[PDB]
């Protein structure tokens, strides 16, 4: 499961 | 960092994440916090990239280490794991102590704190991913803490698709899984955040829909996983 | 790391290149190289693998700050170019210090010579790469006479598809083409080099051939550029 | 222009 990225990409 | 100039530490932090220096762009960051004046958005993500980028490749050095040390069960592979967690541990307690010292109690407007009491709960949630001693409980509750508060800030005063309440719902989600032990909790939250957000999709522009919809993908991709 | 014993720092060295932690891999292997033993293949590589990526990630990072500094012509862009540049000499400082003291002098088997001598031609290379003031020239020659001793003892000892004498021959050919200004030289090499592989291939077993072609494909891959 | 890599990968 992923958390959210720093940047958009 | 005493010496350099507030704006000088900003430009420093930019240039050094264009070339993917982000120990030094959490130098610079550090710094320009230390300056004692409040941070704008870009430089709150500035902030906030710099450190999860340096405590993520901690963590997946961690990871791989414990699964050699779980596979191996000499002292080396514990020494070693038992290295780069101190670390990671220290990075941990940097962050939460410039949110402490005194981010968190400057911010008043909601996109701000919600954004430092989110960080606040991520770099709790590291700690607990690493903990097993007498304070793994309490490290586990200050996550929640945090991030409880910044729900119910968000949920009061932004809309549900407002990208900060999104992600903060994202990483919520993860705590109550990967964490708190409580995969409905988080498939609930993911759900609600998603099915909410849909419904609020129509009034954003063009740019602002991109931003929700790219979050809530993310929502998706783990309610994907997780069911 | 002058309390950790010979054995354990050779292991965590093997352990922080699994986890991606290579400026602990160079650490670990400075420190094994100071307990003043000579180095075996296997080792010879953990200290080549963990400086080569060290150094070049800075070198990465000092070619993205180098073009932004190159398009802007305040003075952060440069102060901040300035210090990752100090950092890479710093590190090419070290590496060349233990080639000096005492890897080369006790090294008397053609393959550990030809070795070490090929990482001090890269490591002024690298040195090269950054230079501009009264000691250039200097640096560049220093490059140049630690190939070249290197090249003839390969060329004495070793067949013309050993793995070593390969990678030195097409290091030595991207001093040529990238330090030295002499892209005929470095286009020469490669293909005399690239041929008298060829010939000799036949006299390799299977996992042989494997290491020397892949070697050749890079040489082919230069030429191809140069060409 | 690429130099040796540092492992066969
Ligand atoms: C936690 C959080 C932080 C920042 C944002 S954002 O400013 O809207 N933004 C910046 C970089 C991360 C990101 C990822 C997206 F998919 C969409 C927007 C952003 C949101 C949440
Ligand atoms: C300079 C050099 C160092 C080591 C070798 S090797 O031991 O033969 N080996 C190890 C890793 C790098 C490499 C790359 C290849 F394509 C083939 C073999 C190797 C050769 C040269
Ligand atoms: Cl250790
Ligand atoms: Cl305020
Ligand atoms: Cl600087
Ligand atoms: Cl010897
Ligand atoms: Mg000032
Ligand atoms: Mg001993």
């Amino acid at each position: 499961a992923g958390s959210i990225p720093g940047r958009r990409s | 960092m005493g010496s350099m100039e507030r704006a000088s530490l900003i430009q420093k932090a930019k240039l050094a994440e264009q070339a993917e220096r982000y120990e030094d762009m959490a130098a610079f960051m550090k710094g320009a916090v230390e300056k004692g004046e409040e941070l704008s958005c870009e430089e709150r993500n500035l902030l906030s990239v710099a450190y999860k980028n340096v405590v993520g490749g901690q963590r997946a050095a961690w990871r791989v280490l414990s699964s050699i040390e779980q596979k191996s069960n000499g002292p080396e592979v514990r020494e070693y794991r038992e290295k780069v967690e101190t670390e990671l541990q220290g990075v941990c307690d940097t962050v939460l102590g410039l949110l402490d010292s005194h981010l968190i109690k400057e911010a008043g407007d909601a996109e701000s704190r919600v954004f430092y009491l989110k960080m606040k709960g991520d770099y709790y949630r590291y700690l607990a991913e690493v903990a097993t001693g007498d304070d793994k409980k309490r490290i586990i509750d200050s996550a929640r803490s945090a991030y409880q508060e910044a729900m119910d800030i968000s949920k009061k005063e932004m809309p549900p698709t407002n990208p900060i309440r999104l992600g903060l719902a994202l990483n919520f989600s993860v705590f109550h899984y990967e964490i708190a032990n409580s995969p409905e909790e988080a498939i609930s939250l993911a759900k609600t955040t998603f099915d909410e957000a849909m419904a609020d999709l129509h009034t954003l522009s063009e740019d602002s829909y991109k931003d929700s919809t790219l979050i809530m993908q993310l929502l998706r991709d783990n309610l994907t996983l997780w069911t």
